[PDB]
């Protein structure tokens, strides 16, 4: 759920 | 927000954001240094960039609205700061499905030391 920097 | 850009990865490619570009080469998901590996990690690269144009704008968290005309992402208006991370995703979204061709799993998961050196955007 958090994935990108 | 990233979410609605893993979603947009996800229509566009048939991969899943994550693990697919959530930790590829030395630009996707994470890094900030190195030559980047290859086309897709150059998306990257200029995605990267591209949310560095927006010092005030939250691209993490802050969500944009969009439709697709056929196959066509169109932005839809909403703050200036939702207008210009939309730009920035589609861009990126349309990058992975143009090189979908050279894609490499080898490397997913890419360690941090192999990737050295400033690149400027």
């Amino acid at each position: 759920f958090l994935s990108t920097k | 927000s990233l979410l609605e850009f893993g979603k947009m990865i996800l229509e566009e490619t048939g991969k899943l954001a994550i693990p697919s570009y959530s930790s590829y080469g030395c630009y996707c998901g994470w890094g900030g240094s190195g030559t980047p590996k290859d086309a897709t990690d150059r998306c990257c690269f200029v995605h990267d960039c591209c949310y560095g144009n927006l010092p005030d704008c939250n691209p993490k968290s802050d969500r944009y609205k969009y439709k697709r005309v056929n196959g066509a992402i169109v932005c839809e208006k909403g703050t200036s700061c939702e207008n210009r991370i939309c730009e920035c995703d589609k861009a990126a979204a349309i990058c992975f499905r143009q090189n979908l061709n050279t894609y490499s799993k080898k490397y997913m998961l890419y360690p941090d030391f192999l990737c050295k050196g400033e690149l400027k955007c």
